[PDB]
Formats: structure tokens, sequence, C-alpha cells
RNA sequence: UUGACCUCAAAUCAGGUAGGAAUACCCGCUGAACUUAAGCAUAUCAAUAAGCGGAGGAAAAGAAACCAACCGGGAUUGCCUUAGUAACGGCGAGUGAAGCGGCAAAAGCUCAAAUUUGAAAUCUGGCGUCUUCGACGUCCGAGUUGUAAUUUGAAGAAG
RNA sequence: GUUUCAAAGGCCUAAUUUUCUAGGCCACCAUCGAAAGGGAAUCCGGUUAAUAUUCCGGAACCUGGAUAUGGAUUCUUCAC
RNA sequence: AACGCAGCGAAUUGCGAUAUGUAUUGUGAAUUGCAGAUUUUCGUGAAUCAUCAAAUCUUUGAACGCACAUUGCGCCCUCUGGUAUUCCAGGGGGCAUGCCUGUUUGAGCGUCAUU
């Protein structure tokens, strides 16, 4: 079909032409052995499933009526940061410790400038395969970026 | 990995699970009653001086029939109303734009006896 | 603040990074049809500045249109008239190629309502635009008060009459001494000042 | 001849017999019409056929409403007719539905009354 | 023309019935200014289709 | 071997929506010649008739990338003046606005671009129950490549 | 423009003996166009004020459905 | 737009096999060229009356199963007949195109993780 001939030839057309260095750096991806250890870490500090949020709000309503205590109750959550506009602000204020960028975003224009931003502020960053795999640890279809800030001792 | 073996050089549309209808509401609401009834098909008995000559001799009674009436439907209508077994039906459209059906009965039933029962003769 | 980086990056068009991406994308759009449905916006920063919102109701459409002048459709260059009107090849169309692109998608997708369009790419034979659309019949757009106004009956075919961004530019509706002959309405102003007003007592 | 208010109380089977009996009288009078100059009796009997068909159609359409009452989606003939333009246009819940920013604006500074 | 269609024959069926003179009892009606039928057709004089 | 994601399909899938009519007035495109110049070619008739697309009881326009050079006015629309004037034109025939001034009527406003990040707070449909132009509860989906609240330059935000 | 730089379908047998599921093969393609071209099968005699290869009497024939009687075939068999 | 419908109408005026109309409400005794009733005339009611909120609405037409100088030719579900899942007929309900939101089956080393 015509759609199959499109995507197979689009692979080839990018490779044959001389790609610039800004686009070329996304080929330098994280290897198989090191990557497995990273997602073992990031599946801890993952966000709440929809049922566990409903569990927490029932505990909130109980303590507020009989007790009256917000800000300390239902402890402090340690969780991975996600969303592009959300993550860029953390890197801009030197708060993010680790960053993980996807290699296959639809327009490259969206995510191309992040390597240059982390260079200036002195933030550790690493391009990694699968925007889907960043989505799996955060209850999403596709995540694009995923960064850490706070972590247990 | 390990590709699907395929002999032909063509690529056709793979047939899929085509699902049937299952609506949330009826479009019609009330089903309509019978458009063409027994009484509506056969309207009047023709009483021209030629028709009297056929009833006596030919064993055939004549009717004024409504348009949109098959020879299947006229055979069913005469059978239901007057309780008679029909032999054959022949139909024509008149010049004024009204259908006429010549109907011949079987040898058991006399056309003259049933004629005096219905009204005319 | 990710979108502001894209706002500045898009302006640097003659760079090495963008001239690569420009030539790869323009090939892809030729192989697809003239009018065809786009999954997501190509320029996400540019779309939301024209009132795009990622939810059920808003729709995007790519479109390709021819470059160059309009030709006078008389056969064999035979005008039948005075020497003033004998010109054929160097005549030009009064509406922009944005307006031509915005109208064609309106006739295909009749149920949708046109909001705005923006420039994607170009070559020698063609130009490319991405028209954004809104569905008025969908209940998300009807109930929400921010995007409710578009559902009203007065906004049926804004692209045709010229009530879009490109339409009001082409008509020449701006405040100034430069815009006298067309401002309120070109034909409206002519119809006013070419008229004899008579009262009961002269 | 037949009154309409009498046919309201009857069951489903009674109206069906009533209709078949009236059609036989109509058939017999059309035989009399060709063996006689004038016959105005034929007018009254075929008005009564229209009266019975009207009463039957009401009871069926009422029965369809009786079961469909309560829920969303019903037959298009049973929906409110009105006109095309009003039917596509916004409801009174819609349009009146104003944004959250101008809820606080209307409450804070509404049009106050004064004189002189 | 012998081998004619049903749509043609339906129009000619009307032409038979419409072509007839004015009934007498209409002329005795109140107000009434009608005397003879103006819309009348003969086959030799005027044609139909 | 199994399950995701991205693009593209199919179905008499669940539910919706678009066409034509009329056209006095209104918003655009397209576009003549007769005529006038005592001829005729730029001009004029005319940014008009015919042709094509699209609306409503009105339409369009509208809250300044304005008008001014004053002691400065203050969204748009129309009427009286400006004016047959400043300009245009084989500077021939002919064409031709706008500012201020006096009235009718007056009403103002919303997004994008900032992190809720100590809790996508938001929304379509399905199923159920009610006081049914809706409201309440629950189950999938949409969506972090950005849906709510918060702010629009007259300001405005964080302390 | 009408088979094209389209993912363009409808024809047969069981399975199952709820009547819904399984077998399969095969594949550049709407639809209108001739009452003088192509084309499944009806003749004689009678009868009306006006109709007939079309009604009546008598003798045939085709296409599509159903189906059981006779005959033929069968120790090596789908006749001699 | 065609074709029909009045006790006796060709046109005009009305309506659609419920056919110069039916139901609902109001007024309170007509209609009238000639018939004919109905007794409905101290009434849940005459009438070519006014009114109009429930229905009917042939064949068409933007016109929608495919066609249309044809009342041409098909396909699906469903009940009833003739011995019948497949053939014949009858009654009822359906099958256009573009586009949007979702649902279910899927296609592609376009591409990610796991044996």
């Amino acid at each position: 079909p015509e759609y199959v001939r499109l995507q197979r030839q689009k692979k080839i057309l990018s490779i044959r032409l001389k790609v610039p260095p800004s686009i070329a750096q996304f080929q330098n991806t994280l290897d198989r052995n090191t990557a497995a250890e990273t997602f073992k870490l990031l599946k801890k500090y993952s966000p709440e499933t929809a049922a566990e949020k409903k569990e927490r709000l029932t505990k909130e309503a109980a303590a507020i009526a009989e007790g009256k205590t917000k800000q300390e109750a239902s402890p402090k959550p340690y969780v991975v940061k996600y969303g592009l506009n959300h993550v860029v602000s953390l890197i801009e204020n030197k708060k993010a410790k680790l960053v993980l960028i996807a290699n296959d975003v639809d327009p490259i224009e969206l995510v191309i400038f992040l390597p240059a931003l982390c260079k200036k502020m002195g933030v550790p960053y690493a391009i990694v395969k699968g925007k889907a795999r960043l989505g799996t640890l955060v209850n999403q279809k596709t995540s694009a970026v995923a960064a850490l800030t706070e972590v247990r001792e | 990995k390990a590709l699907k073996v395929r002999t032909s050089a063509s690529f056709r549309l793979p047939k899929t699970l085509k699902l049937a209808r299952s609506p949330k509401y009826a479009t019609k609401a009330v089903p309509h009653y019978n458009r063409l009834d027994s009484y509506k098909v056969i309207e009047q008995p023709i009483t021209s001086e030629t028709a009297m000559k056929k009833v006596e001799d030919g064993n055939t009674l004549v009717f004024k029939v409504s348009l949109k009436a098959n020879k299947y439907q006229i055979k069913k209508a005469v059978k239901e109303l007057y309780e008679v077994d029909v032999l054959s039906v022949n139909t024509l459209v008149r010049p004024n734009g009204t259908k006429k059906a010549y109907v011949r009965l079987t040898a058991d039933f006399d056309a003259l006896d049933i004629a005096n029962r219905i009204g005319y003769i | 603040g990710a979108y502001k980086y894209l706002e500045e990056l898009q302006r640097k068009k003659q760079s090495d990074v963008l001239r690569f991406l420009q030539r790869v994308r323009v090939w892809e759009y030729r192989q697809k049809n003239v009018i065809h449905r786009a999954s997501r916006p190509t320029r996400p920063d540019k779309a939301r500045r024209l009132g795009y919102k990622a939810k059920q109701g808003f729709v995007i459409y790519r479109v390709r249109v021819r470059r160059g002048n309009r030709k006078r459709p008389v056969s064999k260059g035979a005008t039948y008239g005075k020497p003033t009107n004998q010109g054929v090849n160097q005549l030009k169309y009064q509406r922009s190629l944005r307006a031509t692109a915005e109208e064609r998608v309106g006739r295909r997708a009749a149920n949708l309502r046109v909001l705005n369009s923006y420039w994607i790419n170009q070559d020698s034979t063609y130009k490319y635009f991405e028209v954004i659309l809104v569905d008025p019949s969908h209940k998300a757009i009807r109930r929400d008060a921010k995007y409710n106004w578009i559902c009203n009956p007065v906004h049926k075919h804004r692209e045709a009459r010229g009530l879009t961004a490109t339409g009001k530019k082409s008509r020449g509706i701006n405040k100034g001494h430069k815009f006298h002959n067309t401002q309120a309405g070109r034909r409206k102003t002519w119809k006013r000042q070419n008229t004899l007003s008579l009262w009961r007592y002269r | 001849g037949i009154k309409a208010y009498e046919l309201r109380t009857k069951s489903k089977d009674q109206l069906e017999q009533q209709l078949v009996e009236l059609k036989k009288e109509l058939a017999e009078l059309k035989v009399q019409k060709l063996s006689r100059p004038s016959l105005p009796k034929i007018n009254t009997v075929r008005k009564n056929i229209a009266r019975v068909l009207t009463v039957i159609s009401q009871n069926q359409r009422q029965a369809v409403r009786e079961l469909y009452k309560g829920k969303k989606y019903q037959p298009k003939d049973l929906r409110a007719k009105k006109t095309r333009a009003l039917r596509r246009a916004l409801t009174k819940f819609e349009a009146s539905q104003v944004t959250e920013k101008q809820r606080k604006k209307q409450i804070a500074f509404p049009q106050r009354k004064y004189a002189i | 023309a012998a081998q004619k269609s049903f749509r043609i024959k339906q129009k000619m069926a009307k032409a038979k019935k419409q072509n007839r003179p004015l009934p007498q009892w209409i002329r005795l009606r109140t107000n009434n200014t009608i005397r003879y039928n103006a819309k009348r057709r003969n086959w030799r004089r005027t044609k139909m289709n």
C-alpha cells in the first residue's frame, strides 16, 4: 500500500542526506545493560493509580473533620517529574538531578534544545530509547521526558 | 522477526469482523398497518351489458380492480371474500386509467348463482 | 516554558538544522493527497496562539495549493473589447493563497467551522498550509463557555465571506488615513456617497 | 353516525371487528350506487371508517410514549417538531452558561439603582 | 402509436375525462358567471404532446 | 513466545451533522460594452449590469500599530456641515475624499506567552437513579507533544 | 479520466444438525445504449356492434422448482 | 411536479386510498342549484362556520439500494401460506455519499520492551 511505501522511504531519505549535529546526537542512545538498572529505580517513586488517590482523599476527609490537620498529614510524596513544560522549569532553576529524553518525538523541534539547556546549568542528562517506556512507568501512553528532583536517603 | 511467507506478488484488503446493527431506538415507532387489504384490491363489480353475457356463458365474473394489484393478489382476494376457488385471472388497464380483471371460476361453482348473491345480475 | 523556545527557534529559518527538516518534510507532503487529515499539529506553539486546544472537538487539516498568477479564462486570448482589457498572462487574484486553502477544506468538511490557518512549507510548484477546525455539534464545544460563541448560526462559513484573519487583511479593514476607500465596507461606502439624499423641506 | 367519545373506552379486539363490519357496508353500497341514480348514504359510512382508524392510531402511539418515557433517545416522529433553525440552535442552559471569571465579576459589581 | 409507455398513457387517460362539456346544474348556482367550458380540446384543431 | 506505542484502514458498528429553496436589504470574488469626449486609442459609463460563492432579522464594523500639532481629542455606526473643496485628469471632457465642529445612540472585553507539581484539580460517551432544555453516582476513554483555576498592558504578579 | 502511481471482491462445500460457525478456490474492475442487430418456448378451428398467435374448444412446447415408481448399471464394477 | 378524491364537477378552491377531509377546542342551528337525510333542535350538538396544539400524508423531487424515453432489477432480517436453511408468492421493517466523536476487528522490521 501507499502508506507502507511512505514510511519505509522516509527512513531512507533522512539517512542519505547529511543530517546536522543537533539532530545527530539523538542516535547516541543508552545501551541495553545500563538502561535496565535505570527503570528498576524509576518504577519506585512512580505516581498514584486512580484508586490510590481515592484511598488518600478518604483519609484526608476523616482527619480534617476530626483533627483538622493539612500540610503534614498523608506524608510528603517522593515522585518522578513529567510533562515537557513542567520539566523545563525545573532544569531552568537547577533543581533536577537526573533527566531522561526520548529519541523518537514526532517533531524534533519540541525536544532538540534540551541537551543545550542541561549543558549550561550543569545537569546530568541521558537520551534513552522508547517514549512508550517512559509512559509505562508514569501511567501514560507517551511521556517524552521524565526527570527526578527529590529522592530518599 | 521471521517474516510471514507469502507466495503471491499482490496485496489485498484483509477481511475483518463486520458487526451487525443493534439500535438504541426505533426509527418508525409504530409499524404501519396493511397498505393493500382484501377490500381495497377489489373495489366494484362491473355491470355493463357485455359483462352479463360473460357471466351466463363463460362462467366468468368481472371486477373493477385498483392499480398496484398483481394477479397473485387478486386470486387471493376473491378466494377470501366470496369463498370461491379461482381457475385463472386475466387483467387489462382501461383507456380511462383503471384496471379491469377478468376472473374465471372452476366447474364446481356456478358464476350465475354467486352473481345474484353479491347484488347485481 | 517549552513553547517559548520553539517560538524563537522557528524564526531562524536559514539555519543548518531547519533547512534540513524543511527539505525532508516537504517531500512527505507531496506523496500524500492534496487534502488529507493530520493526526497532531506540526507546529504546536503556533496552533495554540490561534485558539487551538487539545481536546475532543478541535481538528487539524493539511492542504496543498498552486503557486503563481491567475490567468484570464478567455479562449485564444480573444477579449472582444478595448485595448485596456487585452491583458491575459500578468493578471492576479485578489484573495491570498491562505484564503484559497481555507475555502477548499470548508467545502470538503462542511460540518466543521474554520477558525484559522498557518504556513507550514513551500516549493516552486506549490505552497502548504495547515487549517485548524472546530466542531459545533459536539457537546464538549457546546457546553464550555470559552468556545461556545462559534456554535451560533451567524458564524456559518467565515472563510467564504472573509471574516478570518487573512480575510480581513485582504478586504483592507484597518484604522487609519491609509484606509479610506475600504474600512467599514468598500461597496457600502460607495453606495453611501453615490446617493442623492432629499428631505421634506429642501 | 358513530361518536368519537364512545370508541375511547373500547378494547383492542372490539375496534378490529368494528372496522371489518363497516368495510362490508361500504362494499354493498357501491353495488347500490350503480343500480340507482343518487345515494348520499355512502358518504356517512366512509366517515365512520376514518373515525375508527384515528382512535386505533392514538392508542398505539400513546403506548410507544408510555414505555419510552424517562430515558434518552426516542423515535424522531415523537420528538418536538417546532422548526429546523431553533432545533440546531443553543438551549437555555447553554448560552446562559457563562465562564467562571465573569461569575465573580457579576457578583462583585452588578448594576446598582440610584436617582437624582 | 401502438407500442406506447405507461407514463404517456397516464397523461392521455386524463385528456379523455377532462374533455367534456359544462354540466347544466352548475349554471343555476348563486353568483355564478360561467356559461360554457373555455378549456376544451378537439383532436383535429389543437395537439397535446 | 506475549503485550504496548505511532501512522493508516474496514464495518447496514453507537450517535450526530452537510446539501436544496427564496434573495428586497447585507459580506466577498469575477467583470463588460452601448454611451460621453461633437472623430478616436488613455479617460468616461463603472471599481456599475449579467455570472459564481455565503448569512441574518438585520448584516457588516468595533474597544486605536487612530486623529492631531491644540490650553490637545479618545471603540464602531448613521444624519447635518466640511465640499462640488484639497488633490486627480490627451490638466481636455470629466472625476473627487477625510480631520475638527453640532446631533441621534452609547457598554464594554477575552486568549497565547509563568510550574497545581504537596497531588489532571478538567471533559465526552456507556450503565443506573431522580424533581429531565437538566442534576447526582459509578465504569471505560480523551489528555502531560498540556485539559482546569490564575493574569491581558487601562495593567499585572511574587514577597 | 474510466482502469488509472487505490488496501477497490463474490462464487462453491461442509462444519454444526442451537443455526450460527468453519473449509476453500479464484482474481486490472460500476452503470446506462437497439420495440429493424444478438435472443429459452404455440398452432389449427370457432366467437363480437367494436378484441384476439391474448377469451372458448382441442392438440403441443419451454424455463424454474419439487420428487417417487418402472427400466438400465453392479463378483471385480462404474454399460456393451 | 405528476396522478387521484364530491350523491350529481369539466375548471377554480380544498385534501391524499382516514382523499372537497378525521380527532381536539369554540360558537349554538344550519347547508341550499336540485336532491337526501340525520332528528342531533332544553344538546357531550347542525355547519362548505370559526379554531388548530393530536394523526393520515399516493408517486416524486436536495431525493438516498442500483437504474430511470423502463411503473425496470436486486440484496438482508422477520411472520404466514404451497411438503422448504437454499425455490415461489404474500404482510411488515431496512440497504446513498462526505465529515466529526467514540466502539470493535485489524495492516505495516514504522518501532519499544520480554522469552
